[PDB]
């Protein structure tokens, strides 16, 4: 959900 | 306009990948070496560079690492909209490669004579020059 | 005065993050690296060097200083060898933490701040390092 | 020997 992972 | 636009490229040495961003207007390049190919770290080498440059638009080669979401969220965070220059900076890769251990190095010491070299203006002073203009 | 930077080390999550600063503009360089050493400190100048026309860099003058490669690629690249900074730069990186999974991630977009902000007719140090850099070019 | 080691 990050904004680099998930 | 054209102050804002970049270019980016993967291009392929000893096994390893090689990200090169051009800023179309002026020539002058980023580039490093990435572990992988993969949205992630294409997204990392976007964010450092739009924190850098005034980075409005890349236009890249749209593969597999363009498909996913992460680039998109970078480019989406950081406002950006979305190959002689290999063969040139290779050409300067195996002219120093000898003299560092690791490619990486390498491929910087290349940026470096890329970004400097005189052809009046080097491509560093070219990108300061439109970048500074454009500003008003 | 347009060459001259600042490089200082700054450490988050037991992690290790190289800061460079444009002295006239304020404009920053960072990144976290995988450790204090030589090697990585000499890697990071070679990559700003490329990236801006670096004439001096001060530095702490510590030990990741006292071996050649640092001195070997300041001399390639013919480099002569705020704290604050640094604080203002970990308050960023707290405000956008928790959207990165890496603190690498929360590094880069904290640059990202610091350099567009603007502070007003009255630029970003993005703005300020280009003009003042073009200036000296003519 | 080399820029980056040895
Ligand atoms: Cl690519
Ligand atoms: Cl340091």
């Amino acid at each position: 959900p990050k904004i680099d992972n998930x | 306009s054209s102050p804002g636009i970049w270019q980016l490229d993967c291009t392929h040495l000893e096994g390893k990948v090689i990200l090169v961003a051009v800023h179309v207007a002026s020539g002058y390049i980023e580039a490093e070496v990435i572990p992988a190919e993969t949205g992630q770290e294409t997204a990392y080498f976007l964010l450092k560079l739009a924190g850098r440059w005034p980075v409005k638009t890349v236009h890249t080669d749209n593969g597999s690492n363009f498909t996913g979401a992460t680039v998109r969220a970078a480019c989406d965070w950081a406002g950006i909209k979305q190959e002689s220059m290999n063969k040139e900076l290779k050409k300067i890769i195996g002219q120093v490669r000898d003299q560092a251990e690791h490619l990486k190095t390498a491929v910087q010491m290349a940026v470096f004579i890329h970004n400097h070299k005189r052809k009046g203006y080097s491509a560093g002073e070219r990108i300061v020059d439109i970048i500074a203009t454009d500003i008003q």
